[PDB]
Formats: C-alpha cells, structure tokens, sequence
RNA sequence: GAUUCACGCAGUGUUAACGUGCAAAUUACUUGUCAUAUUUGAGUAUAGGGGCGAAAGACUCAUCGAACUAUCUAGUAGCUGG
RNA sequence: UGAAACUGUCCUUAGUGCAGAUCUUGGUGGUAGUAGCAAAUACUAAGAAGAGGAAAAAAACAUCUUAGAACUGAAGAGGAGAAAGGUUCCUAAACAACAUUACUUGGAUUAGGGUGAAUCGAUCCUAAAUUACAGAUGGAAAUCCUUAAGAAAAGGAUUGAAAGGGAAUAAGAUUAAUAGUUCUUAAUCAAGAGAAAUGGUAACAUAUCAUGAACUUUAAAAUGGAGUGUGAAAAUCUACGGAAGAGUUCUCUUUUCUUCUUAACAAAAGUAAAUUCCACUGAAAUGAAUCAAUCAGAGAAGUGGAAUUUAUUGGCUUUGUAAGAAAUUCAAUGAAUUGUGGUAUUUUUGCAGUCUUCAUAAAAAUUAAAGGGAAUCUUUUGCUCGUACUAAUAACCGCAACAGGUCUCCAAGAAGCAAAAUCUUUAGUUAAAUAGAAUAACGCAGGUAAGGGAAGUCGGCAACAUAGCUCUGUAAGUUAGCAAGAAAGAGUAGCUCUGGUGAUUAUCGAAUCAGAACUUUAAAGGUUAGGGGAAUCCGACUGUUUAAUAAAAACAUAGCAUUCUGAUAAAUCUAAAAGGUUCAUUACAGAAUGUGAUUUCUGCCCAGUGCUCUG
RNA sequence: UUUCACUCAUUUCGUUAAAUGUUAAAAAAACAUUAAAUUGAAACAGGCGAUUGAAAGAGAUAGACGGGGAGUUUGGCUGG
RNA sequence: AAUAAAAUAUUACUUUGGAUAGUUUAGUUUCCUGGGCGAUGAAGAACGCAAUGAAUUGCGAUAAGUGAUAGGAACAAUAAAAUGUGAAUAUCCAAAAUUUGAAUGCUUGAAAGUAUACUAAGGUAUAUAUGAUAUUCAAUAUCCA
C-alpha cells in the first residue's frame, strides 16, 4: 500500500513501483482520500514476496 | 421470511431496475438484475411478428449465429413468407401483362 | 452525498483539514496571543454553506 | 391595472403549443416538373391519428422521380382512402378522390379539399374535419379560378394551384357533445392552455376591464372599436350586430 | 403552513461555487454567476455597490506579478 | 369523471388542547376525501406596472392592493418627542 | 488606595456642562429560587467499572452483562438508497463546557484509522429546453436567429437525465469500519494479436462455418390505461416419510418448536401452458370454442408438423459450478444427514384475448437483417472520477436532540371481505426536554349515574344513540337511470351430527352453502362498525378556492349564445428586428366575451351612450 | 393629377435553388442505383421558381382616436 | 404593648462590572513626487508547500525558499544539522513559476475529459476580429486568343 500523487494514473503507478523496486506487478487498485492524496494498493506476482519488500524498504 | 435490498444505488422501481429475489445457500435471499422484455421483428408490409428470429435486445443479435438472425428466404428476416409471395406474383403477373397489353398487342 | 465531482470532494477535504486547533508548540511561543483557532465549526453547529 | 390574459397569451411562455407527439407537418409535396407535366404515383402505407387535430394523416411514400431512395410524404387524409391505395398527384391525374390535381382541370363544381391560397405553397384551406371547397368557375383569360371557402366566402387563386379530391376525413366531430369538464381537459392534450376559462366579470378591476363591483356585471358597452389598444380590446371587435340572429 | 411545514423540501441547491470569483453564486438554471457576472467577459462592477467594490477588486489579493512590475 | 373501506391527504366542528406553545399555524378526537379535472420526484420555462391565477387581490423564499436588495438619501414634514 | 506625569493665572480656540428623546452602546436588579424541567404505556433484581447510594429511608442512583417484565408489530420505532449534510463513520484516552437533574454515556473534547470496480454509476445518447462564430437589430449595454440568411457547420454547431436509452459478475469468506470494488473459486464483454454450402413439400433448420463494397429500405432500442382468465417462481399453509437438537412432563401430550439450502454462466435425460403459422382434406343437418369473447370457402374442425414467449443458455424438474461451500448437530481439528408431493392463499413476473379516448399515450446513440453485385482455439490490454456514515421522534430543512416537513425498495403468524382495529414471531429498543412523597381546591384527557328526557341553548354545540352478515320487506317523487343500505321486522353462541357443490378412474381434495337434536350466562359488538324520517332555499352534478380567522350560495364545468378573421389574417409580446406566441395550425379552425346541466320559455323598446354601414 | 401596361428596386413564399422560357425531336401494398454499346441522357437565354409591385411596409411632419398607461388635483367656514 | 428575623440608612473590606486616569506599532486631513499592469498571459479565484501549523504571513512541484550581488555571527517554543571555506538579513537582478481567470483547439456544473500536428510519457501550436507579405484557388465580374 503505497501514497502516491493524484495526478498519476493506474498504469504509471504500476511502472513506477517495477522500476523502484524491481519487482513485478499483476493488480492496482486506487482510491484518492479525502486530504487529496492518492491510495494506491499494489499486489505483486506471487513469486516475488511482499515480506523481502517491506524489509528491504524498510517497513519493519 | 427473508427481507432483501438493492444492491446496486438505483433506489426507483424504474423498467431497467427491475429485480428478482431467488434463494442462496443457508437460506438467505440474493437479489438479481433480470432483463427487459424486448420486441422481435415486423413483416415490412403487414406488421406481423416473424418467426425463426428470437425477442432480445438489438445488441444481443450480434453475439447470435450467422444463421440465428435470419431466415433463409429471399428477403429473409425483413418480410414474411406471405409477405414475399405477394411480391413474387405482383412482380411475374404484371411483367407478364406488359408484354401482352403493350409490347406488341 | 454518496456522489460527489472530484474538485468538489477537494474543497469538502480540505474543510476538514482547516477545522483543527492550535498545537501546543506555537502557543508556548514568546509573545502568542492566538490560543484558540475562532475560525472552527462543527457540522451540528454551523452549516458551511458549500 | 394588470395585463389581462390575452396579453399574456402573445409572450409564449406557457401558452406554447403542446406539440411533442405530433406527427409533422401535412402538406402536399414540393413542385417540380413531374408534378408539373407528368404524375407521380404514390402509395398510402398507413393511416395515422395526429395528436391535436381532429383528421387522420396518410403515410403517402411516393419514389424518387430523379434520385434513388423514397420520397416519405405526410398527407391529409380524404375521406375513402385506404392502405394500400394508388394516389397520382400531378397534371395529367386522373378526376378520383385522393388525387391531387391542380385546381385549373377540376371541373366546375369539383369537390376538393386542402387547396394551395398559392401555387407551391403546400396546401392552406379546407384543412378540417370533414370540410371542403367547391370550385365556381375557371377564367382562361388570366389563368384564375373561383372557389368557394368552407366559410362561404369566395377567393379567386390562380388556375395551377393543386388541391386534393374529396372531403377531409372524420367529419361529424363536434356534433358529439362533450359531457364532462374532465373530457374537455383532454382535448387540449395536444393544444395551447386555453380550457378553463374565467369569466372577465369574475375578475377584479385590476384584472379585467370587466371587473365589476358590488353587483357581478360589465358597466359599459361590450362592443368596441377594432382600433382599441391591446389590454382594453375585450369581448365583442368591431360587430356590426348583436343579439341572437333571425 | 407558509411558516415552518414548507421548509421542508428545501434540498435543491439554486447556487453552486463558480469558477472565476470562488463564491457560491453560480445560477444553475440561469447559467451565469450573481457575484462576479461569469460568462460576461468583464467582472461584474456596479456603483451603487461600492462595498462590492472594496471586497474584490486589485491589492485585495496576492498581487503576484504586479507587486513587482510597481516596485520596479 | 358510480357508492364505500384502507395506505395516505385535507382542515368541517369541538369555535377542545396550546396560546412567553411541540410548533412565528402545531396536537387530539370528530368530519371529509382517498386514480384519470388523481397524488407525486427530478429536470425545464415564465420576473416586478412583470409573471402566474378553476379568480381569494390570491401566490411570486415567514416580505405582495405591486417582492427582495443597494444608490439618489441625513428624501420632505406648517406635525409629535427631546 | 494608586505608581508617572501634572497644576495655577492671562489671552486664543472649541467635537465644552445632561435626568428624560419607546434616545444609542454596555452592564445590572425586583419579579425569583418563582413559572416551569408532565405527548411518544416501563421499569425491576444481581453483578462489574467508577470519587460518585450515601442513610436515624437521603423511598429516586447515569454505563455495561445476565435474568424478569415490556413496547414498535413487519405500509415497523426493521434492513437499505436519491437529495441534503460533510467526517457526524471505527477505536482508544479523557468529562472543563453542551444534550432544561446527573452521566463513567454521546451524533460532545483530544489523537489516530477508515472509502480499493474492465462488469455498479458518472463519462456516451438525446427529451422539455439551453448556448456559440458569422448574419440581422440596437444610441448603448445588449438582443434576435440554432440552420434560416454563411465559400461555415455525407448533412448540420454547444449543453441538457447518478429515476429515460445503455456492451459485459456471481456465490462463499474476510475488516474495529470497505466491499456486485478485497480474497478463494467460477464467468462474461469490448478492442486488438497469432465464381463463393446443404437439408425440409412448407412453415423453417444447421459447435464461426458456408465471401459480400457503394447505395437504399425494414425492424429493434421504443411506448397509455382498466378489467378478466391463466403459465411459472418465491413466501405462507398443508399431505406422507424421516434425521439432529430444544421445550413441557406427576396431570396428560407416539407430543410442541427449530434445521433439512444453493448463485452467475452454460448443458439438454425427462416434460409443460399460451399464441401464430405449414402440409393433407374441404364444413350446411352449420360447426369450433372462452369466465367473456371470437372465428371459418381470401378456408373452420380433425391429424401430423414449424416457430416464438414464459425473470440466463431453452419455461419447469434435472445436470455442470457443487459440496470441497453453507445450515443443524456431535466429539476433541475430525465426523454425520440435506426425499417426494398439493384441483390452497398472497406477492412477483410473463401471456392471451376484451373494453376506453374529440386522450392514441418520446427521440437519439447503437444493432441486425434484406435488395444490389463492387473486389478477388491461445494470448495482451481495459484509463479518469464517486464509493466512509445518517437518510431521520437525534446526522436533511425549520435559530435546537423542535410532536412540523421531506422521494423510494424488500415485507411473517392469528382474525377478518379487508395492507382495517387488536395481539405476537425475525430485527430494533426500554431511552428518547429529571425524579420522590402526599393523594387538597381549580384544571387537561378518559368515564359512569337514580327518575324525567332538549324543559339548557342563538342553535341537540358536546355527548349519548345506530353500526357486521343472512333472510323478508321497502313509499312519495323522478331526467325512468334513481330514490334505496329507503323506512321496518326476524335470525346469529357452543357442542354432536346430516346433506349439496369435484378429480381421477375404488383412491384423493376445496373451502363454501343449507339443515337437525342437545346445552347455556340466549349469542355481530373485545376491536372494527350507517342514527333515521317530513320539508324549504341556493348551486345541476365530479371538481377548485382566500398557505396563517371566510370552503361557501363564491370560481370551474358541460350545455346555450354573440363578435371578428381566408392566414401577407385575427389576437398579441418586443426599443428594434430576414424577431416571437396561438400556428407541426387553416373556419368541424384561431382569437374575444356573457350565461351556467336537463325541461319550459326568453316579452316590448334603436330615443340616450356605444358598435357598425355594402352609404 | 387620374387611369393604364411593365419589372427593376420592395413585400410574402419553395425547394436537394433538380428540366423556367423559346426553338428543336385509377385492376395488383413488388423491383427500379454504382449503364451497356462525346453521345447514349438535344440546344440556347446573361431571369433559381413563383408572388406582390411602384402600391404596400419602416422614417418625418400634421389631424383624429386612445384610462391600455403615466403625472396630479378634488377650496374654506362649520356647536365633530 | 413587645420583637428585631426580614426592611431601611451610613462607613470599612471583598465581590459582579469595566467607568475614570496614564498610554499608543492605529486612523483622519492637507501637501510633495510618481501615477511605473496585460496574449512575453494581467487583476481576481482555487489548491498545494515549514521537522513539529489550524489561521495568518511568504512562496509555487527548485515550495515560510534557489542562484547572484551586498551583508558580516545568528535563530530559538523544542529539538537537529549547517555556519568566518560566510548564519541571519536586503534586492526594480538570474533561473523557476501548479489549476484557472480577457482565457484563446473543443467541452466545462460541483466536469471526470478529449482532437490533430511537431518535438510511449512530457512539452509546444491550433478561439474571434484584424494589417502587411507569400502561396493556392473562385467568379466570363471586364477584356480577350
């Protein structure tokens, strides 16, 4: 679950989380909250885990 | 017995939100979104209901087959079968009686 | 409502963004007479109009 | 004083006409050298009934003298017609009801009905329920001929107006009396808003020129000048008479 | 009930924000703004408003390019 | 555009309640009415010597025998008060 | 007391002296601990948390759990939406203020969290209508025109619907809160990528098949309402057979109650109702058929076929999905079951014909077919925006937690003609501007009353009284339709029985009607539930009306009558206008008036004032 | 000045401005198009086709009419 | 006839209130100098930006600030880091300048969007009227082979 600006759509997020992270994406969803700000949910394949992500990121 | 809601935002008992209530499993009731009545296709003369041709909506002809849509008759689909023979003998009789009245009589 | 335009819901969150008070910090500094935000409202009270 | 009801009438806001579900205009077909020196045959697909006015229309669809397609016409009915009927409209058509002929070869007493006041105009008289003109007489000499209109008057138009033969259909409409207030509200379905109407002396001062005091009555002459302004022309316009007529 | 029973039905919005001036008075029906006079290219001015004058007019905001032209 | 009951609605009577009220017009019972001249939502149109009115000078944002708002305007007063 | 400026005399100057102006602004009294904190049936016991039930009864104690007792009564005080509100949603800490006592509670304070769509909507199309460039008009601002005026737009520009049209998604699970949106499983749709067919007599039929351009036509999208009959599903009720659990049980009860389910999308074992067509044949001694109708030599009935509709494929059972889910039990995650029916009621959804209109009850985007003959299964992607919550006796509008107002969807049992009143199940709640004691007057709301019975009063105002169903009976008057539920009289309970009304071919089934013995507290009446008659006036009737003192005899109305106008007109808006309304019209029409259904009848007057004259 | 004849301004109209003018040569609810062989499918006018027409409309000045509308007035004394 | 509970009156102190006195980073008037906006996109509006900000101030995706030139040791409510190899602070300078607004490709309601061309995403240009030049055309409008 990422905060992204509103003016980027589905498939530029999607690109830019690959390319931050090196990893691969199958499925976004958005929702842009009330303050303005744009809730991207970003699911990855399954072969690549989530748990290395949040870790390497710094999540945890 | 089990009382149910729209599911979707439509809150009006309009023709295209029409509804059915059908059972589901442990009992609960799940409502539906059931589709208009439609009209079928009119002889091009007499305004009479054609037969082969199904009643559904325009845009569902298209998903039918090739042969679904149709009947195959000389103006098929457009006018009946009574319809057309009229066409056949009003187009033969008259052609004939050219030929016979003018045309050297 | 449930149904809103996009620049719309921008000015209603930005409404809720305005109706805060003053943090602590700014009331302890030297010479601070604004201790409470008089520009506030609450949906019960006031209507915003909008 | 206010501005009485028929002031309000000219301003069209919601005294414009009612009509949503008609079905167009009903006219003859536009002249051109077929009609002019030949016949073009049509055939009447339908007999409709048009929201507002008391005749059935006839879904006339003549060809194309000189393109490809069909010409989708929109006439008056003439009492007799049926689907399926040949109509000819031209010069050369034969005397029959339902043919349009130009009003200079009908003989002298032709029933006709739907009759252009000019030529190519696309019909203007004799355009109710069961009406009709008469043609009186023709006059070679400048191509004009006499007819006489469903009021009795007598208009003289030129001789290659076109008319069409018969009577206008549904006739014997208003010999039906209505018998309720709510059947006259459907009348004017397809109309202006006219039906309830509420006499001047009802009215007050301000109102009407008619609204009285302490005794419902009009006060001065209901006769009035045709030269009268707008506001204070109300009731009987220039009458050369009054009172039930002998 | 031409009192308290008849505001009852009062949620239709007449006026909504409009674009040029910010202000809530957008005519939805009559499509023109009652504050700074929308479409109408030049913003809405009377002289018998001379308060309406002072509430929007120049130096009443930012100022972000003239503050500097007048400077200079 | 028959007779009635019901969901609703209105406002005939008590000239009941209340009348510094639940309410800047409401409550209770009684009464009437309760689908075709019916009831009703949204959109849209009509603007002040104008609109709209099955007509009461009625309605036009608690304002109508001429709305609201601002300017002329500190309008004038042989009249009242200080 | 106060802690940094000030005073006396002479001239000068003035925004220079207050008890009043219903004076202006601010503050404060008596009234006064007074009037009140009384609609919405209602609370009690034990325990927990808390400073917050103490006590010589200080008789009352907010929140949460359990138990008792209750209310809304499924057209709800239930579960959800549109508008409007805008964070009120969820949780935690905390109670200074606020919810007419209090509050540990809160829609109140503080801090965090929360709204996930290729399939639902907006976006697309057009309706009533709306707005541009050029043109026309105007002193001006600006107005008109919306395809007509144009070197503009094959044909006509912009906007206008979260209720109209519309490509395509469902079941289960999950969160403190989002879910046709997430997860599992299973689908669908659009855009892309890898001399040209047979069968049937015919109606017509064939997992893509089996070519089909320009141009043209037809159809769909896309059409009122009423009433009757009927197909199917669901709910309720019920028949037979059970399995599991629960309740009652010293009086009985093989007993009473709960569960026994299944989606989108597709398949085609079995099998329906209705309508329309096709083939053979040719109907009179006329037949066929419906609750009603309606139909036949331009061809009935009969027999054999074809097609369409019936909430997705193809209507219902059945099948895949799919039992692995879910529900009810059991054991301590693992085990069990998940038949078949009904000539019953309601709802929903279709179908068939009938009736009714001086009413005939939308358009486009978009799709298919035809006439014509020009030319020679796998895979990718599906963008932008809304999505929390209330939707109201506390989240909307009325200054507020206001007995007012505000558009919709789903809808159990009893009883009954009834969605009526009354009671209950699922769900919700026991608080919704404070209570305790005593039981005066005067009240508000609900009642009864001896004998008399409107004598009270402006007036039977208010209240009493009649009240359902069946049978008998029903006048004058009348527009012959009505009056009429006229008026008036009798019957009605409980229990035990008897008979009529069918289906299928002896078995099965329906509430309905009639009748008879016996008993009693002698029977519609708990609730619901017309007082009746004799006349007079006004208005014919149904309808409307002064929002907030007049609901009517007033307005409307149908009917009757009068006037003008041949459309380049009549009326009439505008400052002007290839401007606008009736008019998408054409005398059976448009415009202006009076009277007010029907019956009977509308008398005399043209001097006066109008109107008019073909003078 | 009146009465005529015309159109040429002007008015009112109609269409896809689709054969104008002058020479030349009711039996049938059906189809009709993208041509075979410059013709086929004739030429020209200085008028897109009608209608009205020097009259009518709009302007100026002048007379009439005009509560449809605007502005204003409706003396004083007075056993009220 | 008697009581001083209430009532009344004076003073001191305290209370509710904010008069009076002292004071001014605010106004009013006159005068002097200018009167310096915009298609190179103005005035106005909206949204966003601070380590802890709600308003306000300043600013614009380089954000309570960047470069340059002056300037010389601070800011502070609390921490951090930077800092004489240059902190604050100042500016008619340089770069940069979100969505709109005359608003100008088309649309615009609270509307999300979208067409073509040039240089997938980004950025530019394309409204109306108008002057000059260039180029392509239309009309026998006048001649004219």
């Amino acid at each position: 679950v990422f905060l992204c600006e509103q003016k980027a759509n589905k498939t530029m997020i999607k690109k830019a989380v690959e390319k931050r992270y090196g990893v691969k994406v199958i499925k976004v969803n958005t929702l842009v909250r009330l303050d303005g700000l744009k809730k991207a949910f970003v699911r990855l394949a399954p072969d690549v885990e989530a748990m290395e992500v949040a870790t390497k990121i710094g999540l945890f | 017995a089990v009382r149910v809601t729209y599911v979707r935002k439509h809150s009006y008992n309009t023709k295209s939100n029409g509804i059915r209530i059908v059972k589901t499993a442990g009992g609960n009731m799940t409502v539906q979104h059931r589709q208009k009545i439609s009209n079928g296709v009119r002889c091009g003369d007499c305004g009479c209901v054609l037969a082969g041709i199904r009643h559904i909506r325009p845009h569902q002809y298209g998903w039918l087959g090739k042969s679904k849509r149709t009947v195959t008759r000389a103006y098929g689909g457009v006018k009946c079968h009574k319809c057309v023979q009229k066409k056949i003998l009003r187009a033969f009789l008259i052609n004939e009686h050219n030929l016979i009245k003018l045309a050297a009589a | 409502t449930g149904h809103k335009g996009f620049s719309y819901k921008l000015k209603l969150g930005k409404k809720i963004h305005q109706n805060r008070g003053v943090p602590q910090w700014f009331r302890m500094k030297t010479g601070n007479t604004i201790n409470y935000n008089f520009k506030r409202r609450h949906w019960n009270r006031r209507k915003m109009g909008m | 004083g206010r501005r009485t009801l028929s002031q309000r009438k000219g301003r069209g806001s919601i005294f414009k006409s009612r009509s949503h579900h008609k079905l167009g205009v009903a006219q003859h077909r536009a002249i051109d050298f077929f009609e002019r020196h030949s016949t073009v045959r049509g055939l009447v697909k339908s007999i409709e009934h048009d929201p507002g006015r008391g005749a059935p229309l006839a879904r006339v669809v003549f060809r194309n003298p000189r393109q490809y397609g069909l010409d989708k016409e929109l006439f008056i009915c003439a009492e007799g017609l049926y689907s399926g009927q040949y109509i000819y409209c031209g010069s050369k058509a034969s005397l029959h009801i339902g043919n349009v002929l130009p009003i200079g070869q009908c003989p002298e007493g032709t029933v006709v009905c739907n009759v252009e006041s000019k030529p190519g105009d696309r019909g203007i008289i004799a355009r109710a329920s069961g009406n009709y003109a008469t043609v009186i007489s023709h006059n070679a000499d400048n191509e004009t001929t006499r007819i006489r209109l469903p009021s009795g008057a007598k208009k003289t138009l030129k001789s290659n107006c076109r008319a069409m033969v018969g009577i206008i259909a549904g006739g014997g409409r208003t010999e039906k009396p209505i018998l309720k207030a709510g059947v006259a509200y459907r009348m004017y379905k397809a109309k202006r808003t006219t039906w309830p109407r509420v006499r001047g002396v009802a009215m007050n001062p301000v109102d009407h020129p008619h609204g009285g005091g302490n005794h419902q009555h009009v006060g001065h002459p209901t006769t009035l000048k045709r030269s009268s302004p707008p506001g204070q022309k109300a009731g009987k316009v220039a009458a050369r008479r009054t009172g039930l007529i002998r | 009930t031409k009192g308290t029973s008849c505001r009852g039905t009062r949620h239709n919005k007449t006026h909504i924000l409009c674009k040029r001036c910010g202000k809530r008075s957008w005519h939805l029906q009559k499509q023109r703004c009652a504050s700074c006079g929308y479409p109408d290219a030049k913003m809405r001015q009377y002289a018998w408003g001379y308060k309406a004058l002072r509430r929007r007019t120049q130096g009443t905001g930012r100022m972000r390019h003239l503050k500097i032209a007048l400077k200079r």
